[PDB]
C-alpha cells in the first residue's frame, strides 16, 4: 500500500523549494493497496460432458488473483 | 512604472520567476545632471526588504533567488518566499531630493 499527495508546481517553485514542499499547496492523502499478480494453484484434465461418443478433453486451472484478464 | 511579466488576465498577478519590472525616463532628466532612481521593496505586512539604487538602468529584475535567500532568512528568519509583494520608487540626484516621485504604487 501507498499514501499519495500531489500538488501543482508553478516557475516560483525551485528545487530546493520543492524539496521542502514549503512553497506548494499539498493536496489531501490517498491510500491504496496494489494488486497481486494471479498466480495458478492447481491443473487438472477431464472428459466432456457429453450423451454420445467420447468427449474431447478439457483441461482445468485454478487461480488466485487480481488481474481482470 | 508597471511589471512586464505581469498575468494576461490579471495585472496584481505575475507568472514568471522574477518580477519583470521596468519604468520610464524622468522627462526633465536630459538638463538635470547625473541621476539615480532609488528603488525600495516592500514585504508584506508593511516590511520593505530593502532599498536599491539603481542608475542607467530603466528595467529592474529581481531575481528569485533575492525572494528566496535575500529576505526569507534576514527578516523572516526562516527558508521560505514572498508571493505578494509592493514596489515602488522614486528619481532623486545629488545635492537634493524629489520626493513626489517617491509615492508611486
Amino acid at each position: 500500500t501507498y499514501e499519495v499527495q500531489g500538488a501543482f508546481y508553478d516557475s516560483i517553485i525551485d528545487s530546493e523549494l520543492l524539496n521542502a514542499q514549503i512553497g506548494i499547496n499539498l493536496s489531501d492523502k490517498q491510500t491504496f493497496k496494489m494488486k497481486s499478480a494471479p498466480r495458478i494453484t492447481g491443473a487438472r484434465c477431464e472428459s466432456e460432458p457429453v450423451d454420445v461418443g467420447v468427449g474431447a478433453p478439457i483441461v482445468y486451472i485454478d487461480t488466485t488473483g487480481e488481474a481482470d484478464y | 512604472f508597471r511589471v512586464v511579466n505581469t498575468a494576461s488576465g490579471d495585472v496584481t498577478e505575475f507568472v514568471g520567476p522574477d518580477v519583470k519590472l521596468a519604468w520610464d525616463k524622468i522627462p526633465e532628466e536630459e538638463i538635470i545632471p547625473e541621476i539615480y532612481y532609488t528603488l525600495e521593496i516592500y514585504d508584506s505586512q508593511d516590511r520593505m526588504l530593502r532599498s536599491v539604487r539603481i542608475e542607467d538602468v530603466y528595467t529592474y529584475d529581481y531575481l528569485l533567488t533575492y525572494n528566496k535567500a535575500d529576505f526569507a532568512l534576514l527578516n523572516s528568519g526562516a527558508l521560505g518566499i514572498n508571493r505578494k509583494l509592493r514596489f515602488r520608487i522614486r528619481a532623486e540626484g545629488e545635492n537634493g531630493e524629489q520626493s513626489v516621485g517617491w509615492a508611486t504604487i
